[PDB]
């Protein structure tokens, strides 16, 4: 019955398990590499948390439209994903998580806009419909 | 099974049905290798239809009652092509699976899932 | 009717002239659509060429059902 | 003397160190600053910070907008984008880096699709035709 | 195929050639998937040379002398050792690929570029 | 030659001082490469103790071609 | 290899080692991957205990004596258990690995550590 094609065949499934136990190998490098990284950017918000604090407690003679709580009208969303799948469940979770969210507000009666960062997100919000105000894609690893 | 004998409906329906198995055993290999969440939304919403379809299949006969216990049921010819047709509408997607396993006609199905 | 594997080494010379004219465009459509078959369910992450190769060719395939017992001229 | 001085960028920190001396363009205008200086911070316009060593060697910073804050004894420059070279032209060597991370971000999507999405499905193409087969005796 | 016996030049255009249609052929997958313009500098010139060295194998056959226009060409094997010699250095890498296709010698692929 | 599966059981009582001395080198090299030849393509995120294992690997392998009737002493 | 033909102890003994075994290779591609700060402390007693094993495993053979001059060891039963119940509950955790190689049962051990 052709036994030389099923043994092509087990030839080739063992050669795409060592092809996929190198991206495991550079998923973790870059694991380390990006978890390093969030360490570095948090002096900048720490000293601006600081400043900011300061600032607003010795001078408490006005309020600033960031700060106060005004009635919610309009809610808005912004959605970051990745630029390509093979990456678990994460995208179809956070969706689905944000999806039950907007449920949850439609009750209200407090209608929703958004703003999509990755191409996932932009597919998947583009057949949703919704309100969108802007799109960006191609992010990478370190954006700028 | 051809048009000019079962007519227009019931052959459509069968013929809807197959599809739909035959796909979802095309499907059956990605879903192994890969994950559940690579395919789109459609092939997901198939996959469910499916599993559904399979269940719903089952039936307890008046003479396996032996085996099992549950007493056995006849369904008549209106009561599949109208359970079906519904099936494949997409009206049951709120209706758990577990809903469509050895029962009767489709109104068991509805019973069984407000029992759950 | 598997166009993979069927072959007629007749060929052109056994259709009507204006057939004859016409196939090249089926043939080559079910030629593209049938290389790029194993990616058919990844539609969502490709380029836009071979998304619209796969979206002209599902539907040449399409095309070629037929009933029982009615032919075409 | 000598104060802590830390330029820090939102992505990182740029330089650090013990300075005698700094040099910037507030809102107002240019600002000398040395030690035991009262609290002040301004918005900074786009241009080179200077800063003098005890040494007498004398760094010089790029920034482009920021956020200057100044104690008796440390200055924190909150720098939008901060790079420690010189000239006005610095875009001619942030095009390095833009371009090298450009060029690692295409190359990833190179190894993505070619590496994964590529063997994963040849691998689950044909197997049924296998499975049938199982049982025969021919 | 071997050096010994159709000398060195012969051989090695041969292996030059195998060597670039082998790797485009590799290339196909990636080339499916994200398209051409993610591609490294170089593996374009691959690509390039590759799709003209497919079009230049085509050759119209005499006896035909219908569709054609009885175009009995015969090249001799220097003509051919000399044109793949300056499509693999790279002399005739700004030809559009449409003139490489069913003429014999580079003379003739020349004349038809120069002609479009 | 695939050095993966051939095999001599003889072993290194058939081989010269000189040679068996030096080919333990040659062995481990192929070995070490051929663990991790999957690598070879992506040559992008390679920490550095690998890719100087590849960079030995990929030079011995390409040092064992060699022509016809040209044998080395 | 059953507790009835065995006796107890000498069962639970030689299980308890090979699923020390069986998870220090289960641990050993996360080592590998994940760096080795990533594993608990309980990961690094396993560990520990199972390179331990590993190394006891082996000992002299009196044919070695012509090749090698360390004389062959016959260690007896009622000895090799002691040595890896005593192992397998911590007792040694204080003894470098390098004692546990090429020696025969456990008293030997503990005078090579001395000599380390």
């Amino acid at each position: 019955a052709n036994l030389k094609e099923i043994r092509a065949k087990v030839a080739s499934i063992k050669s795409t398990q060592k092809i996929t136990r190198a991206m495991q190998m550079v998923a973790a490098s870059k694991m380390r590499r990006a978890q390093e990284r969030m360490a570095q950017g948090r002096p900048y918000a720490d000293n601006m948390r600081r400043v900011i604090a300061h600032l607003v407690q010795a001078n408490p003679e006005y309020k600033h439209r960031y700060m106060v709580d005004r009635p919610v009208k309009r809610v808005g969303y912004i959605i970051v994903s990745s630029d390509r799948g093979l990456a678990g469940g994460l995208n179809i979770n956070l969706f689905k998580k944000v999806v039950q969210h907007v449920k949850a507000q439609q009750e209200q009666s407090i209608e929703v806009q958004f703003a999509l960062i990755g191409q996932k997100a932009v597919s998947f919000f583009k057949n949703y419909g919704g309100k969108v105000l802007g799109a960006t894609t191609q992010i990478g690893d370190a954006p700028s | 099974l051809d048009p000019l004998v079962v007519g227009q409906e019931h052959y459509e329906i069968a013929r809807a049905v197959q599809n739909v198995l035959q796909r979802y055993k095309e499907l059956k290999d990605i879903i192994a290798i890969l994950g559940m969440d690579e395919l789109a939304e459609e092939d997901k919403l198939v996959v469910y239809r499916a599993r559904k379809i399979q269940r719903f299949f089952s039936q307890p006969f008046h003479v396996a009652e032996v085996f099992t216990g549950a007493p056995g049921k006849l369904v008549p010819l209106k009561e599949t092509i109208r359970g079906f047709k519904g099936l494949l509408a997409g009206e049951y997607d709120h209706i758990p699976e577990q809903a469509f396993y050895m029962v009767g006609g489709i109104d068991e199905v509805i019973a069984k899932a407000e029992k759950l | 009717v598997n166009a993979g594997i069927s072959v007629s080494r007749v060929g052109g010379s056994a259709q009507t002239k204006i057939i004859k004219k016409l196939s090249g465009g089926i043939r080559t459509a079910l030629a593209q659509y049938r290389e790029l078959a194993a990616f058919a369910q990844f539609a969502s992450d490709l380029d836009e060429a071979t998304r619209k190769q796969l979206e002209h060719g599902q539907r040449v395939t399409e095309l070629m059902k037929q009933k029982q017992y009615a032919p075409y001229s | 003397a000598t104060m802590q001085c830390d330029v820090v960028s939102v992505k990182e920190s740029i330089y650090s160190g013990a300075v005698t001396m700094l040099i910037a363009k507030g809102a107002g205008g240019e600002l000398g600053i040395l030690p035991g200086h009262a609290p002040l911070v301004t918005l900074l316009q786009p241009g080179p910070i200077r800063v003098l060593l005890e040494n007498g060697t004398e760094e010089i910073v790029y920034v482009s907008g920021g956020v200057l804050e100044v104690q008796p004894h440390v200055v924190t420059v909150l720098a939008d984008t901060a790079i420690r070279a010189d000239n006005l032209d610095e875009a001619a060597i942030l095009e390095a880096r833009k371009n090298a991370e450009q060029l690692l971000a295409n190359q990833k999507s190179d190894l993505d699709s070619a590496a994964a999405l590529a063997a994963l499905a040849e691998t689950a193409a044909q197997l049924e035709t296998i499975r049938k087969i199982k049982n025969r005796a021919q």
